[PDB]
């Protein structure tokens, strides 16, 4: 009767899992933006050529079984261009350009937004030429640095699970859906020496 | 006394102006036009009850039901009139009640919930063969046959689905329940079993 | 910020609140509703149906209960005699669980309003008599006589031009106050040759326009 | 005085307990959606055939005796069609289109509202006819899948209980109301082989 | 301050919820948009364009999956046998998983509208015939003569005239009610001299304006 | 969401504050008045005899 679910923002909607980082007992990470690490998400964003959007991350903080500790965090988001963190005590964690938030693990997890990020108009995930080595954009949305307070080392280990949903979503320019699997997270590189038909196969063409 | 004469069928009926339209609604168009005299069934002095179920009551007759095995869907409202024939020293009472998705329990075969043409009987008619007390089937669309005063019954039921079109070849929609709450009796010398003839009507039928 | 500030009650979880929630499928549009017929907008539709009393709910009819709804009239009972007596109470036990009405009541505290009961005879249409349908209020006794219970509220019916006499008991409350009714033989049971000699009456209760009831309950 | 209590509303509000789930020291459980496990909600939902409405589910999580810990929990609403979790570490708890809760044991406990889920107009509590194989209906209102955050094992059993109101009701068609016992949660069959009496019994009719 | 209090599903985190969120940079002004051709609104406007169904889709063709997209009409093939059957599911397997309408459906659970299957013939100019393009509702069985199929719904496609042709399905459903396509030899295939005896048709097949889909799903 | 920002005083009880609280019938109507002779609405009309 509706045709209001199939609209770009209701296929993009719905805040999923994009990383999983774990901080057992260096002391620091860094998780740079990116969407292509799952096989969900990038072959439903590489259905269109450009895209356009705004993230918004949220950071579920635990244990690695359950618990809660009373320990203080800073999720610091480097933007594209500023030099990332090296140590645990480097210069760039004290850098007022680099925003962060300071959170406990007691908390409601910690919700942020990041706007659109490029020098063009939009995103694109096919770049033919060549930026200059090989055939890939400049995107670049950011680079988050996530480390525990304080100077010496705390004595829990940490795992947090960042979701992100998609917001103000447009998209330009469909494409053929992806049916071969994939084998690198930068180029279209696909199996040549097997290939998988689209289809499943039957006896006849008669059948049914 | 009138003369009822649609299609090439014709009954006579009296001038009974007891019509019972099951929640006040006639059955219209904008989600075959005969009568249908089944077989009678006999009244003993110690028989429990009948039940049809409808459409597959007219699966068996003709051109309405060879449109039913075909064009896989149905939607129409009915008009079923129960009449008695019986004298003026015979006593009793039947209870004629249209039940909507009457589901049957078992103390079930593919016999028994759909009976076809003929009906079938009622085992435990206290509890209406599905757990509910017979006590309180007057909450349905009924109409009471008192041997003393009347002889027939007329109920107009229309189409009641959560679908506006459903499959006529599983689906029951309606039952029919004729139950003789106050025993048949009378004197030894007279007509033993007394004749019930059940009359149906598609009204408003629509296939497509 | 805006000042705020937490009052008691925060953090409880009272099962009886009218609060919105979050949905869970916010993008979802639900399958639009079409004409059923037979809405019910209220439960008091339901207690205005006359469903059939249980009078007859001897020990000796548990094991055949098809004869629980039906109570004889004969033809070797002598006149002015009693022939059903039961109390007028829709909440308690005995004829009136088998009503929807004595169902409902169930599921609540306190009711108050009128009924109304319906006899039918169920009898040859060659057979006559005459029966006294005999009310009487809260708090008086039963009669022993049918010249006592004639002096109260009560209804002569002969079944012979009427097949179904009614009778409404004027106010019932629940917060014993029972409004006894009592069938006398006014005449004995005049019968032809040929028809049967016996003849069965059922009887059938609901509630009027003025019934109400309150303080939702669970059985 | 006032007919404000029998109404359809208030006859189906205040949020009863509908499932008491344990999860003692697998570590995950499924609750699939079903209103008819209780004696009550059954008997007063099977007064009408067809009914609509949408649930609003409240999750109150504690230890087997009242203590709360400061754990980590997740419940994941799997909609009806998609695939329920199979593991504790299974590809459908970072499924998108699952929607997840995250929530502490130390808060308040969860709201979740769900809508009114099924591809007809309203559910029905009886279906005569057959779905192709027991004479069943597809109403199927979803699943709620709880397990523990984290990917080693928490040491701590967990008891939550579900509570449910039941908003924005319409009825249909009204039914008698069930006098005898329960046997199975599909179909109603009852026990045939003793039928209890609608009502209690006396000594004569005319001993009040 | 003003008096609060908190109701349960505080301090949750339910992962489908629409709220505002802390901007991580205030002072920060984005590109502006510029106009790109071919913007796409509706995932539904990629549903209506034809692709190639995949009815050659044998067990014998997976090492050359190309001869998988056209299926061949020849001229040692007596009249009225059969060419050509597939079900019309979009949603299940077989051939109508290459097309953008089946690969579409699986990203949901209940799709309900008509389809549009187009065929086209690529044969020589000098060569004629014609074919039968029957099509059987769901619930009937799939015809076992040429006879029987042209009682039903059915388009007569000579290829001496019009090369291509279009056959609509009136209504699928999915919450088996299959709409089965069967392609029928109505006469042989004529041929002259020089010109081949052998020809290809391929299938598309798309989805029409009352087409839509619902309850998002990820496969 | 709206910032918000938490005074001295919550989570107080302090037992003379006049504040709405939470219903625990909703769908209860009560009794209806009926004129009952003698209302007192002060204690000083009580002092005056």
């Amino acid at each position: 009767h509706s045709t209001q679910e199939t609209a770009i923002g209701n296929f993009f909607s719905r805040a999923g899992l994009v990383s999983i980082i774990t901080m057992p007992t260096d002391g620091y990470v860094n998780w740079d933006i990116d969407l292509m690490g799952y096989a969900q998400l990038r072959r439903k964003c590489e259905l269109f050529t450009y895209m356009r959007f705004d993230a918004e991350f949220t950071f579920v903080v635990a244990k690695p079984n359950g618990v809660l500790v009373p320990q203080l965090l800073q999720y610091m988001y480097v933007p594209p261009g500023a030099p990332k963190p090296t140590s645990r005590d480097s210069f760039a964690w004290q850098t007022a350009t680099n925003p962060s938030v300071f959170v406990k693990m007691t908390d409601p997890p910690a919700q942020v937004s990041v706007p659109f990020m490029s020098p063009a108009s939009a995103y694109q995930w096919f770049y033919d030429g060549y930026p200059t080595y090989g055939q890939c954009p400049n995107n670049m949305m950011g680079t988050f640095s996530i480390r525990t307070v304080g100077t010496e080392k705390s004595p829990h280990s940490i795992t947090l699970r960042v979701y992100m949903r998609i917001k103000h979503v447009r998209a330009w320019i469909p494409r053929p859906l992806r049916n071969q699997p994939y084998l690198f997270k930068t180029n279209p590189n696909y199996k040549g020496n097997d290939i998988k038909c689209t289809s499943t196969s039957r006896d006849k063409i008669t059948t049914l | 006394v009138a003369q009822l004469t649609i299609g090439n069928s014709t009954i006579t009926t009296q001038e009974a102006a007891n019509i019972v339209i099951a929640y006040g609604e006639w059955p219209e168009y904008c989600p075959v036009n005969r009568f249908f005299t089944l077989d009678t069934k006999s009244w003993a002095k110690d028989s429990k009850g009948w039940y049809w179920k409808f459409p597959d009551v007219l699966t068996e007759v003709g051109v309405f039901g060879q449109n039913a095995q075909f064009h896989y869907l149905y939607r129409s409202g009915f008009c079923v009139h129960v009449q008695c024939n019986a004298s003026k020293f015979h006593q009793g009472a039947l209870l004629v009640a249209v039940l909507p998705e009457y589901v049957l329990g078992t103390i079930p075969p593919y016999a028994t919930t759909q009976p076809g043409q003929v009906g079938a009987v009622l085992t435990h008619p206290y509890v209406l063969d599905a757990g509910i007390p017979l006590s309180q089937l007057t909450v349905c669309p009924h109409q009471w046959i008192n041997l003393r005063t009347n002889n027939c019954a007329t109920i107009i039921v229309p189409y009641m689905n959560t679908v506006p079109f459903d499959s006529a070849l599983n689906h029951c929609n309606f039952g029919l329940l004729v139950i003789p709450v106050v025993p048949l009796d009378f004197n030894a010398g007279a007509t033993s079993e007394i004749p019930i003839t059940v009359t149906i009507a598609p009204m408003c039928a629509e296939f497509a | 910020g805006i000042p705020t500030e937490l009052k008691p009650g925060t953090n409880q979880f009272l099962t009886t609140d009218d609060g919105v929630s979050a949905p869970i499928l916010p993008g979802f549009h639900p399958t639009p509703p079409i004409h059923i017929p037979g809405e019910v907008h209220n439960l008091l539709e339901i207690c205005r149906v006359e469903t059939i009393l249980e009078v007859n709910n001897l020990k000796t009819n548990e094991t055949t209960p098809m004869q629980r709804l039906c109570f004889p009239v004969s033809v070797q009972s002598k006149t002015g005699e009693l022939c059903a007596a039961f109390r007028a109470d829709p909440g308690r036990d005995g004829p009136w669980q088998s009503t929807i009405l004595g169902q409902l009541c169930r599921y609540y505290t306190q009711w108050s309003g009128s009924l109304e009961v319906t006899f039918m005879f169920a009898g040859s249409f060659m057979a006559t008599g005459k029966m006294l349908i005999a009310y009487t209020p809260p708090g008086g006794n039963v009669p022993a006589d049918r010249i006592t219970a004639m002096l109260g509220t009560h209804v002569i019916w002969d079944f012979g031009l009427q097949s179904s006499v009614t009778l409404v008991v004027p106010w019932i409350s629940n917060t014993y106050t029972t409004g006894i009714i009592t069938i006398w033989y006014q005449t004995n049971y005049v019968v032809p040759i040929g028809a049967p000699t016996t003849a069965y009456i059922v009887a059938l209760a609901a509630a009027q326009d003025n019934f109400t009831m309150k303080l939702c309950k669970d059985t």
